[PDB]
């Protein structure tokens, strides 16, 4: 099955890729948040947090608009799977090569 | 001698209580257990009193 | 103290072709039904590789000082323990830290030092009269030493002085590699019933000791034991034997490999990204 | 550096396009006008009949101008090309497809409809 | 042109002779068949 | 890191508000496909449809699950 | 900053072209649609064809 | 900490999963290999009449 199986590995892919963003720096020195307070002062490693801040803000981000635009075309989907069911299941279409 | 790739206790080097005498300059007697470093160098001679 | 040799017929060095070998794990971390890739150096798949002899029959005996790049391939397959140990360094005149890493009778002996190094160190295996066991008696792997601050003898290790001329029944394999000084050794003894073209089967390699030195190293060479029975004179100019060995030396490079992890936690394969183009998509879609 | 055939005005030293891309170049040394036009164009493809049924691959460039077949979609490696036309089932684009049949080996054919 | 900066242009897997050739399918099954050829064999 | 996301706490409204409505519209999907009728309508004990042999989508009693043995072929199918 | 500055400018660029192929798709569907009825038979869809 | 019951190679320390996330670290004690879980999932909820 080909249209079950794009909806489960692009989700599935998707929440992979979120969960490889946080194993990135964005540029910055280090990729988990603990590190650099540990090893930094929190007055100067202020700019490196607000980094990591803005880069795992547009990950989820682009995360969050995949998600939606994924989201459209399950509903125009749903919608038509809808529909068939009421024409071609409830009854007797006259549509040709509909059902 | 040379002590390389081992690990040690200071704390059986002091309940010794033998020692006549016992200087230690550079780092506090009580903590230095905890601070780590990378090489020691140990020099064994004889002198009188 | 060594002696020089004299000069002799050779035989020139062939080049063989690796198969699927030269696999160890690239860190000390568990990883089950997961197809995990890294950028390590590894020994490129389907190669050809400088081969070299230690048969006798003839008088084949070649111990070149071959550069250390980074990472190296050190294949065997031995079967009367012929071979000993490994020794490295820069210029090997004593001014910088060269290791000398060798296996002896009672125990393994690793201590990188400032070692007098001769032209081609070697040892020696005497076979007594009263005594119908071969034992080591010429220990010339160097000169002299003056100073050294790492030495390490771990476990013992027992091995077989006697050395024969049939086929070969265990393949060992050992990759040294340094990364930021740190010393690492991969090994992993397998049993084969071959005497040349390597199979095709798959084997990782697992650590064994990882040695903290942090030093310089950039040449190496292999150490052989030749055998002084009652047939030869017993002078090491043109009269000796080796009994029969054959050991592969190869460079690992930069590339990315894709390993396979079952569900017990060992690597079972290691398609490439840079070798084929059916690997390549393979190691693309990570599957 | 290839040879144009549109001429400047007697002031000029560059040329752009309608993308604003500095295209167009006057040869000091002889004021020859000469055109720019960059070399690496996409990127490569392999063609895979799959697992269980093959082992051999074919390799795709995407627009890079050249067993070997140049087709309408790049240059395409490791397949030779046949007259004939099936129904394709790998697709490459330009109404050229591939496929792996009669020994056997990977095929590229325009596709029937 | 738009392909000078790594924006490359992929073309269609259908050419417009293909896309031609199923119009002019389709017009001849519509003018020789009807809606039979639409919905199984086509009949005369 | 807290003190600094009350910066771009207006950021994450809308992306848990985003995600709550996409999570809500797929609940509302199958309330638009599935819930077509509002009466339960029990299968008739009597399989004789004229020659008809509907076992193969009807549920069958012989498995606990409610599903068809062609459903219970398409759950394995997937993954 | 000019790779964030380009990463941005790409993202938008391929959410625009998102949107322009979901559209795209739509419109794609309901003519697939319109050539299955008003082509491939006779449609009784009144104001449809 | 719970028990599991994966044996591990014995040459290493951690573990990680499919998705990359160390969920399984040998206890050097007496070489127990113990799985990691988060204990906090998920939020909270209100149901009003
Ligand atoms: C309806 O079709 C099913 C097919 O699944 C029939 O069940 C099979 O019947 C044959 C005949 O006895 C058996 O050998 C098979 O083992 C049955 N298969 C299963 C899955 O049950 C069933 O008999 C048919 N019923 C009618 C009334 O035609
Ligand atoms: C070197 O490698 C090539 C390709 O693998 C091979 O054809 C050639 O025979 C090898 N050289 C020798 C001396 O075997
Ligand atoms: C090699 O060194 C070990 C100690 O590491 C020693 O027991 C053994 O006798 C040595 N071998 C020879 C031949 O001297
Ligand atoms: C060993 O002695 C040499 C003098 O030849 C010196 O350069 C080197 O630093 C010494 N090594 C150590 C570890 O002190
Ligand atoms: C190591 O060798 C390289 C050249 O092979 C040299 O550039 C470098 O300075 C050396 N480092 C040390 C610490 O000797
Ligand atoms: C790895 O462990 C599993 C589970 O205990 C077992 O089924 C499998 O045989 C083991 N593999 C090897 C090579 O021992
Ligand atoms: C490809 O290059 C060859 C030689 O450089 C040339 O003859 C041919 O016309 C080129 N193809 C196209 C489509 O320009
Ligand atoms: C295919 O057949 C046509 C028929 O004329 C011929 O012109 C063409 O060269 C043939 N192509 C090949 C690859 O044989």
């Amino acid at each position: 099955l080909g249209k079950l199986q794009d909806v489960v590995n692009q989700n599935a892919q998707a929440l992979n890729t979120l969960v490889k963003q946080l194993s990135s720096n964005f540029g910055a020195i280090s990729s988990v948040l603990n590190d650099i307070l540990s090893r930094l002062d929190p007055p100067e490693a202020e700019v490196q947090i607000d980094r990591l801040i803005t880069g795992r803000l547009q990950s989820l981000q682009t995360y969050v608009t995949q998600q939606l635009i994924r989201a459209a075309e399950i509903r125009a989907s749903a919608n038509l799977a809808a529909t068939k069911m009421s024409e071609c299941v409830l009854g007797q279409s006259k549509r040709v090569d509909f059902c | 001698k040379r002590i390389s790739n081992c690990v040690a206790d200071y704390s059986v080097l002091y309940n010794s209580a033998s020692f006549s005498t016992f200087k230690c300059y550079g780092v506090s007697p009580t903590k230095l257990n905890d601070l780590c470093f990378t090489n020691v160098y140990a020099d064994s001679f004889v002198i009188r009193g | 103290q060594c002696v020089n040799l004299t000069t002799r017929t050779q035989l020139p060095p062939a080049y063989t072709n690796s198969f699927t070998r030269g696999v160890y794990y690239p860190d000390k971390v568990f990883r089950s039904s997961v197809l995990h890739s890294t950028q390590d150096l590894f020994l490129p798949f389907f190669s050809n590789v400088t081969w070299f002899h230690a048969i006798h029959v003839t008088k084949r005996f070649d111990n070149p000082v071959l550069p250390f790049n980074d990472g190296v391939y050190f294949a065997s397959t031995e079967k009367s323990n012929i071979i000993r140990g490994w020794i490295f360094g820069t210029t090997l005149d004593s001014k910088t830290q060269s290791l000398l890493i060798v296996n002896n009778a009672t125990n393994v002996v690793i201590k990188v030092c400032e070692f007098q190094f001769c032209n081609d160190p070697f040892l020696g295996v005497y076979y007594h009269k009263n005594n119908k066991s071969w034992m080591e008696s010429e220990f010339r792997v160097y000169s002299s030493a003056n100073n050294c601050t790492f030495e390490y003898v771990s476990q013992p290790f027992l091995m077989d002085l006697e050395g024969k001329q049939g086929n070969f029944k265990n393949l060992r394999e050992f990759v040294f590699k340094n990364i930021d000084g740190y010393f690492k050794i991969y090994s992993k003894h397998t049993p084969i019933n071959l005497v040349r073209d390597l199979p095709q089967g798959f084997s990782a390699l697992e650590p064994l000791v990882d040695l903290p030195i942090g030093i310089n190293i950039t040449r190496f060479q292999t150490l052989l034991a030749l055998h002084r029975s009652y047939l030869t004179p017993g002078d090491s100019s043109s009269g000796w034997t080796a009994g029969a060995a054959a050991y592969y030396v190869g460079y690992l490079q930069p590339r990315t490999f894709l390993l396979k992890y079952n569900e017990n936690g060992t690597i079972t394969d290691a398609v490439d990204c840079a070798l084929d183009p059916l690997s390549e998509t393979k190691c693309t879609l990570k599957s | 550096l290839t040879e144009s055939n549109k001429k400047f005005l007697p002031f000029q030293q560059f040329g752009r396009d309608i993308a604003d891309t500095t295209d167009a170049v006057r040869d000091p040394q002889t004021l020859e006008i000469l055109d720019i036009t960059p070399c690496s164009f996409g990127g490569v493809s392999v063609i895979t009949p799959g697992t269980n049924t093959s082992n051999q691959v074919a390799v795709l460039y995407q627009d890079v101008n050249c067993n070997v077949f140049q087709t309408r979609a790049g240059c395409l490696i490791g397949a030779e090309h046949v007259n004939n036309s099936y129904e394709c089932d790998i697709p490459i684009g330009a109404g050229i497809c591939a496929s792996y049949q009669t020994s056997q080996s990977i095929i590229a054919y325009t596709m029937s409809l | 042109a738009q392909k000078f900066n790594g924006l490359t242009v992929l073309p269609p897997l259908l050419t417009d002779e293909m896309i031609a050739q199923y119009t002019s399918a389709l017009l001849a099954g519509t003018i020789t068949s009807g809606w039979t050829f639409g919905a199984g064999p086509a009949l005369q | 890191c807290s003190n600094l996301l009350l910066q771009y706490g207006s950021f994450c409204t809308q992306l848990n508000r985003a995600l709550t409505g996409i999570a809500v519209e797929q609940d509302k999907n199958t309330q638009e496909v599935f819930a077509q009728v509002k009466q339960i309508y029990k299968t008739p004990p009597i399989k004789d449809f004229g020659g008809f042999n509907f076992s193969q989508i009807l549920p069958d009693p012989s498995k606990p699950s409610k599903r068809s043995p062609i459903e219970d072929l398409l759950f394995n199918k997937v993954t």
